[PDB]
């Protein structure tokens, strides 16, 4: 997942988490505007190993952390499917749940037989039980760090998003929290690109000087 | 600044990031504050903001407001850092009588010459030759009154011997209408120059408040009488419709073919600069 | 028949600008596409529609407006090439 | 208007443009959390000149400038209602609009009667004409400097919002652009408060030290 | 458009309007049930000249005349397009409408310029004017005959319906009204198949005797 | 090959007007004739001079300038109809 | 002609409240502005439009509805005073008027 | 000067109803006549009595009370039309008028 712009000499590769620091406010604002307008502008080009350019629908752009809605129909659906898989991996728990659901179905069936009208039904499944329970992620009481962590957790659930990008999101988190975010990103394998005006001390990052020189920086 | 921004159309004005935002139904234009010099509003449908007015106070640009008649009514007066036009009015108060008589005599000579030339274009050689003789006979202080004598010959040639300026008719009302439009344009130019229009070039009659502009617009007067002579049979409404096309029509200035607004602007500027510099050059306009 | 149409007119006056906007909107309503300013084209089905379009364009032409009409083949219409932009001293910087 | 939190000794007043710098990352992130949770949490408070608490509906919180849509259902509703009020203030213009709408309804009604299928219609209204025209604020923004200006225009247009708050929005604009934004805020009289992790040089701002003491700067 | 069932010896062709009278109540009820269940049952087979069997989505079945909803999104949309075409066929009327719309747009544009906010718009079109007018068919005060006539008029608007079928709809109409329905069906070219238990006098129809013999009948 | 060329660009700025004058003078120096404003044409000897002329036009195009290029036959060039902005007797038949 | 219109009706029943909302929406659609509860006004161009408006108002009046219509000049309309238990400024003869901080 | 006065206020509470009755009795004691619910009028002799009446009305206004005062001529007062969903006869142009049995 390499990104390239006219200011760079060679296209830079983004693997796992990547911290890109732009020391020039003009190039930074122009790059962010090229990130929001990316479908319209041909200056900023992001391509994969196949050299194929990714669509703006495949690109995931995030600026406001607490304003973004983490709960969506696809995210909640795939999450319920993941929970159903977790319950399916254990035979004993699935057997017990099947027993309880069988009892409830017996009760409701008796109540249906007691009625004068002819009534038919099918089944009460586990996905219907989860949908009836209303399982969803809670962002209401979550701190910004837990919000970005939940975003990194649900990025695997998003199928269409090729790359996640954060705009000036590293100013809220402490150095240790940034270390946790990067170390978790290495395990999640997702491609995350952070854009900051000022460099963060203690983490590996790519620095773009006002001279428009891109250099790797360990600190 | 240099460019003079004039708004003749409905529009709104705002101030953002040291940039004047002019917004009209057709398109939006943004102009730098340092480029604008004088700001004039032609119509009553223009909308402005007090913030832009404060920025104009810091920029010293002169704000000119006009009524529905297009005659300038009020202008913005700052309490400090006043514009240079207010310093230029003192020279208008210092205008000498010799320069005023020279410019006035030149204006009357230009108007009479335009009348005789128009009569020559109408192929009346005796009347145009008489008006030309009165033009060559014009003198300072006007003891002969050759302008008032050329008047009756010009109008009597155009509309006939029975016609006169004192009679009430659609022709006289049309002449007063064209003179009202030309008085509005020349008065707007004099207001752009900053000189007080109450001070006239004619020393005899101070009654009219437009006397300066009314004296400056005289050399362009016969251009109205031509269209009034062609359309004289039409009703006053049709005469107003024909006189309304003079703004779109282009005329020949001595230097190049130009619109009437630019010609009146250059003539007024040359008149004011000549009055302050005591007769360097007198702008001459011929039909 | 591919109809290439150029349109020009003095834009100085406000009435002239309004007439230019009206004529441009009329060209867009008739099926013409603007490749660039003053540059337009439209695909006419046959010679009859081309003649009727010529008469309509002559009827809708604004005062002082000038229109240039050229016939080009459909393959030649696709052959249309639009280019959008020797000095001894080259200056990169303030032009002085 | 003034804002108050447990960290400050006394509530600081926010008038026209205001720049607030928080030198503690924990207090900054917790402060933004208190901004988004302001309805839920009672820690952060805001007292106007009337010394009355304001609901979160009156507080306008904008973090991403480019990601904030200028056109909304409520904004378009208030704009269409405003234009309808302006057209209702002039009886003659609205009468002419009713005449033209009557003519168009007569033409379309005649064409409907010409058809072989029965057709039923109701009427045409000025609101349906405005919504049919698609009246909306200009969506063209070249840079974030212009987008923030449009946000200030719509904020000054909205009467219900008593305060506009930007979180780390000053990092995109240059110092000169910050000066133009402050001058435009002073000219617009609106109340704008900025939250920055680090201090900005050359402009007046309130610096909150890691010791929690607040000090003025420039 | 030929339809075939096990009771018929040869597949019968349905062209324009066709009146099919089944004298046996058992075969009639079974045929109607095979019309509602047609996708499930293989007994009743309807095929075109290509011999391709039409799907139940392509088949249009109608029993209750006044209960059917003639106003749909596709029917109203295609109807508005037809009205726009009718207005486009006349140059003078279109020119006048364009003039009036230009005046209204000028007024609203002036009102927008008077406002302090910067406002942009596009156009007011004819389809938007028709949608704002709310043009729709009125079935509220319509008689059953006018309702079936409007159904025959909107059947051309329905794209997906291959054949229209009415169940016992000829009992409400008088002989003259039936003559008007058939004569209009011949002009509309649509394929309509009526199913009646009792034969109608005076119209050409196909009669199925209790002996299961299909015969053409002039009266 | 008859080369029809339309030329346009925003003329507002003084630098833009100077660039427009320079580009027009370059078109006149290359053999192109101006039929009307923004309308020009030139007769290219073969496809070689046509390709070289396309490259040169792309090289000389001013900033923000836009050029439309169309290839046209002599019969189509003679059929070019230019209308610059109501018959009492209409004759359908021999025109006498 | 300045048309002042008062509107009252028993609101107790749900049907009465729905009819009140419908009548109010009809008044707003016709160009009338609500100054306060039950208080509305509209500027009629001439006497013909006033008569047609009277007929329309009689046709759209809800059951149990009561509407008072009065004709008023612009000078009387500017002299309209509204007192909320604070009175309107237009009736006041006060020399200095502050829209802003009264200080 | 014909003084038209509208009166509204939340009536829900018992104290509010008592205040409404007190204010209405005060309006009747001051010479005002009730044409309909919330609708009243009084004939003021001159501008001084009108101003004093405005001050008194502001002093006697109940809590939450709202009163609309408008100044109207006798010609506009005779043109007042009141429509009950029955309408006033003065607005009607009918040729024959029956005070009596309408037959
Ligand atoms: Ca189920
Ligand atoms: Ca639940
Ligand atoms: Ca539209
Ligand atoms: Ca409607």
């Amino acid at each position: 997942m390499k990104i390239n712009f006219s200011l760079l000499d060679e296209p830079m590769e983004v693997n796992l988490g990547t911290v890109l620091v732009i020391e020039d406010v003009s190039v930074f604002a122009q790059l962010v505007k090229e990130f929001y307008q990316y479908d319209e502008q041909s200056n900023l080009t992001i391509f994969d190993s196949k050299i194929r350019s990714i669509r703006s629908s495949e690109l995931l752009l995030i600026t406001d952390i607490l304003g973004y809605d983490i709960n969506t129909s696809q995210v909640l659906k795939l999450l319920h499917t993941d929970i159903v898989s977790q319950l399916n991996d254990k035979p004993e728990v699935r057997s017990e749940i099947d027993s309880l659901v069988s009892l409830i179905t017996d009760i409701i069936m008796a109540e249906c037989i007691e009625n004068e009208l002819d009534i038919e039904y099918d089944e009460i499944t586990l996905l219907e039980l989860i949908k009836a329970l209303g399982v969803r992620i809670e962002t209401k009481s979550c701190t910004v760090f837990e919000k970005i962590f939940e975003i990194l957790q649900i990025f695997k659930y998003l199928v269409k998003k090729r790359i996640l990008v954060f705009v000036n999101s590293l100013s809220y988190f402490s150095k240790d929290e940034i270390y946790q975010i990067l170390e978790y990103t290495k395990l999640s394998q997702a491609d995350v690109l952070f854009l900051e005006p000022r460099q963060i001390e203690g983490i590996q990052q790519f620095i773009l000087d006002k001279d428009y020189i891109l250099m790797p920086y360990n600190n | 600044g240099w460019r003079t921004v004039v708004v003749n159309i409905h529009s709104k004005l705002s101030y953002k990031n040291n940039h004047l935002i002019f917004r009209n139904s057709y398109k939006t234009e943004m102009i730098h504050l340092s480029e604008i010099d004088i700001l004039l509003l032609e119509t009553t449908d223009i909308v402005l903001t007090t913030m832009l007015v404060k920025r104009l106070v810091d920029e010293n640009i002169l704000v000119i407001f006009c009524d529905d008649k297009r005659l300038p009514t009020a202008f913005l007066t700052p309490y400090y850092a006043r514009h240079d036009s207010s310093l230029q009015i003192a020279r208008q108060i210092a205008w000498k009588e010799n320069v005023k008589c020279e410019v006035w005599t030149a204006i009357i000579a230009q108007k009479i010459l335009n009348q005789s030339y128009y009569l020559g274009e109408c192929s009346f050689f005796e009347k145009s030759q008489s008006i030309m003789e009165l033009y060559h006979g014009l003198e300072r202080f006007d003891p002969s009154n050759r302008e008032g004598h050329s008047a009756r010959i010009y109008f009597n040639t155009l509309f006939g011997n029975d016609f006169t300026r004192e009679s009430d008719n659609d022709i006289n009302a049309a002449l007063d209408y064209g003179y009202t439009l030309l008085l509005s344009m020349f008065a707007r130019e004099v207001v752009v120059c900053g000189c007080m229009t109450q001070i006239g070039l004619k020393h005899a009659n101070q009654f009219n408040q437009f006397n300066l502009a009314s004296d400056i617009m005289e050399p362009f007067r016969p251009i109205i009488d031509r269209i009034v002579y062609q359309n004289r049979h039409n009703n006053f409404v049709k005469i107003k419709k024909e006189l309304f096309s003079i703004f779109s029509e282009t005329y020949l200035y001595n230097g190049k073919e130009m619109y009437l607004s630019n010609i009146v602007s250059d003539y007024t500027k040359k008149v004011i600069k000549a009055l302050n510099q005591l007769g360097e050059e007198i702008p001459e306009f011929r039909i | 028949m591919r109809m290439i149409l150029m349109f020009d007119m003095p834009t100085d006056t406000a009435e002239e600008r309004k007439a230019y906007r009206k004529f441009r909107k009329f060209l867009l309503s008739e099926g013409f596409i603007m490749h660039q300013f003053s540059v337009y084209s439209k695909l006419l089905l046959n010679h009859t529609a081309n003649t009727a379009m010529v008469g309509r364009l002559k009827a809708n032409n604004p005062k002082k407006g000038n229109i240039t009409i050229l016939t080009v083949t459909e393959k030649q219409f696709a052959r249309m090439i639009y280019l959008y932009g020797e000095e001894r001293l080259v200056f990169l910087g303030d032009n002085y």
